[PDB]
């Protein structure tokens, strides 16, 4: 009698967009997509088949497993971004809980050596200057990977040289020399600035005022002072924040009600700015500011806050990735309707995980929607690599003194 | 003087005469590559014969159109863009041509972000707005969502003082689409670097346009953000008649929005200790509890938040 999937219930209807008979592009593009998820939610009831909900392990294994070695002409417009395809494939397989192959680790590491430059960080590709996008790839794959070889193909002096040489005077950063700054840059320089240890007392001086000035009128954070809030960058704003310990910087209130209001109340899944679309990737992106926004306010002596799950319908995200974003032949996707990438394969998995797994300092509480199977390792929120990872990581290079100490 | 990739008579570099003095550069991957892109023919020849120019640092004419080409196969080559521009000063090349050419490839590809940045150099080399607002106004006329327009143009008028038309150019797209939430977005923008908000003619007329467009379309959220946004730091409670004002919309403009609205005004009363906490409170647990279980479960663990929240501190207590 009763419906265990939240989106298959009759109530659920009810959910649909009132658009108040004013029709206008945005409203017509989200019935759009309204009607092909309803589509994809009533087709059991229609084949008359009883619902099961199976992440398709094998398939996304073996799609990841090739795509590590050999790309097709597609992933031409990634020729500048191959340590992201590292890291993106790499994530996605920890998260899958599926073991490197020493060879392949070291594989990685020789063609990252290969993208660092001589003055510091890493470039898109042999040859190709440096850049902080995928600077935070390239450490974040080599901390993946987690091996001694791995964490020695990091040149920390040159890194740290590298930083100062983009760090502007208003607190922000450049993400490459000639370039422009991008609360992006703040996160990448505070993930792989943390992770490697080269904060000197004087590298982030200005840095957290800069990102709160990004923070609008609507509670989240734009790229730039004075822009529309977003997802993507509202994740780099407060996990760049909780690097440097400077969270309370922010309007956390406005803040929470912000990304809380960026769940699809038909979907289940995140949209990236208020009226736009759903799409998979802010699985992470929006909802991976959901346990870091707890960890902040539990700080602050919160005592109103949940021992048992983040401030989002755990259980409506899972039901909207297993249903509507995975491809059958392997990989993750934005919606349906949309083509497999690497790049929604690793965030919309990231998400999975996130809503999967609750932790609270004592308090640990799993939701696994579907078939038990479906339970995947657990990620860090501010780095979204393993938290065994990060400690590990960190802890090895605290084995040495910032540059130069 | 150029040969366009999509030509039928395009020619590979390895079988144009112009370039036989130079040896292509081939891609160093080492001898176990992974995530090696199989790329086609035309992509691995413009891009051996990149590496060859920037390797020698050849600052010539050739070396120019080759950074052409090399875009258009991957725009998001940054080290390219980076040499495009040491060519332009090097060479001296025509600003104005070059703007021309910048405006025809963010035409074809408006979501990347190298093109906008180039763009952005050039209106800095020149010192020169004035295509900028008509040109970004072309480009939001087919994706009036553009995150790299929207910010180009804030930008633009900043840097150069171009405000006097701009509530103006907001007031048309509102109207084209009233959920455009990059619009309300730049109304804000606009409006705190000018008059500001801390006004009465302007604010009430502000707050009048808003409940006017809320009635209009209830369930447009992006109204309702905005009405919030320029109300809430001065605290909503300060405005006695907006709650009255809401609870008369409720009968025929109701919408989780209205009701979450008169949640946060019954908060900040509560905080500034108004008249009659428990009646105030109680309002406040039976919409928090009626959006948790019936009107937004979706937030349903938000709203069991901010439900304990309020409990925990305007509770009878001591
Ligand atoms: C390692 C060198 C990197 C050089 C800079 C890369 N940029 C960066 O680090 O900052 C970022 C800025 C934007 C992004 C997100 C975009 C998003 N997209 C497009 C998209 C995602 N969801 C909906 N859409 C339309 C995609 C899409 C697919 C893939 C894959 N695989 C990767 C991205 C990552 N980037 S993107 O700008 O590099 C990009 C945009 C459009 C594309 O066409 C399909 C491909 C890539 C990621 C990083
Ligand atoms: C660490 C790092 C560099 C992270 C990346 C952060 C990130 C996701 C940035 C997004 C930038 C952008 C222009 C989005 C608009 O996309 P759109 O209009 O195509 O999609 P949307 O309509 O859903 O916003
Ligand atoms: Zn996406």
């Amino acid at each position: 009698w009763s419906e265990p999937l939240y989106s298959l219930r009759p109530e659920h209807a009810r959910e649909r967009l009132q658009d108040d008979s004013v029709e206008t592009v945005t409203s017509i593009e989200q019935a759009k997509v309204e009607e092909k998820i309803q589509e994809v939610f009533s087709s059991y009831k229609f084949n008359h088949l009883v619902p099961r909900l199976v992440l398709q392990r094998e398939k996304h294994f073996h799609y990841l497993k090739r795509g590590l070695r050999q790309l097709t002409d597609a992933y031409e417009c990634l020729d500048a971004s191959r340590p992201w395809l590292c890291y993106w494939i790499l994530h996605s397989l920890e998260l899958l809980d599926e073991p490197i192959p020493q060879i392949v680790a070291t594989d990685v590491c020789q063609f990252l050596e290969l993208c660092q430059s001589p003055d510091g960080g890493f470039g898109g590709g042999p040859g190709q200057y440096p850049h902080l996008a995928p600077t935070y790839a390239a450490v974040n794959a080599l901390c993946i990977i987690g091996t001694e070889e791995a964490y020695n193909v990091i040149n920390r002096e040159k890194l740290l040289q590298y930083l100062y040489s983009l760090k502007q005077p208003d607190g922000s950063f450049l993400m490459h020399v000639g370039g422009e700054v991008d609360v992006r840059s703040a996160y990448c320089a505070a993930s792989v600035a943390s992770l490697t240890n080269i904060i000197t007392p004087d590298l982030f001086e200005g840095t957290a005022e800069w990102i709160a000035r990004c923070q609008n009128w609507e509670g989240g954070i734009g790229g730039v002072p004075g822009m529309e809030a977003h997802g993507g960058y509202t994740f780099c704003g407060l996990a760049a924040l909780v690097i440097l310990k400077k969270e309370r910087s922010l309007n956390l209130k406005s803040l929470l009600q912000w990304v809380t209001s960026r769940q699809m109340r038909f979907e289940g899944g995140f949209q990236g700015r208020c009226n736009k679309l759903v799409d998979g990737c802010y699985s992470f992106w929006q909802a991976g500011l959901l346990p870091l926004l707890h960890r902040a306010l539990h700080a602050q002596g919160d005592p109103a806050l949940s021992m048992s799950h983040w401030m989002f319908h755990q259980q409506a995200l899972q039901e909207y990735i297993l249903m509507c974003c995975q491809c059958p032949a392997g990989g993750l996707l934005d919606k349906p309707g949309k083509s497999r990438d690497f790049y929604h394969t690793c965030y919309c998995l990231s998400g999975l995980s996130i809503a999967q797994h609750f932790g609270s300092g004592a308090m640990l509480h799993d939701v696994v929607m579907g078939v038990p199977e479906n339970v995947l390792q657990p990620t860090h929120p501010v780095y979204n690599i393993g938290p065994d990872k990060v400690i590990q990581a960190t802890t090895h290079f605290l084995q040495k003194p910032v540059p130069g100490f | 003087g150029f040969l366009s990739l999509d030509s039928p008579t395009y020619v590979l570099y390895r079988d144009r005469a112009e370039w036989a003095d130079i040896d292509p550069v081939p891609q160093n991957d080492g001898p176990s590559p992974v995530v090696q892109i199989i790329y086609s023919e035309k992509f691995r020849d413009v891009y051996d014969y990149f590496r060859a120019v920037l390797q020698r640092d050849e600052r010539s004419e050739r070396a120019f159109k080759l950074t052409r080409d090399a875009i258009e196969l991957n725009a998001a080559n940054y080290t390219v863009w980076h040499f495009r521009r040491v060519l332009l000063r090097s060479l001296q090349k025509d600003l104005q041509e070059e703007m021309n050419y910048i405006i025809a490839i963010i035409e074809e590809q408006p979501k990347n972000y190298q093109v906008w940045h180039h763009r952005r150099v050039l209106v800095e080399w020149l010192k020169d707005p004035s295509q900028e607002l008509e040109f970004i106004a072309d480009i939001l006329n087919q994706d009036a969502k553009n995150y790299h327009a929207w910010q180009h143009r804030q930008w633009v008028i900043q840097e150069f003082r171009l405000w006097d038309n701009e509530l103006q150019y907001v007031d048309q797209l509102l109207k084209e689409d009233v959920r455009n939430n990059s619009v309300w977005n730049q109304r804000h923008f606009v409006i705190s670097n000018t008059t500001g908000y801390s006004d009465r003619a302007v604010l009430e007329r502000e707050v009048q346009y808003t409940l006017e467009m809320i009635k209009l379309v209830p369930h447009n959220e992006s109204a309702w953000n905005y009405l919030k946004g320029i109300l809430q730091d001065r605290g909503l409670s300060r405005y006695p008649n907006l709650l009255n004002q809401l609870l008369d919309l409720q009968p025929s403009h109701s919408s989780p929005y209205l009701i979450a609205f008169l949640v946060d005004i019954y908060e900040d009363m509560l905080e500034n200790q108004c008249d009659n906490k428990e009646d105030i409170l109680n309002k406040a647990l039976e919409l928090c509890e009626i959006l948790a279980k019936e009107k937004d479960t979706i937030r349903k663990e938000y709203w069991r938040y901010i439900g304990r929240s309020l409990q925990s501190k305007h509770s009878r207590e001591s």
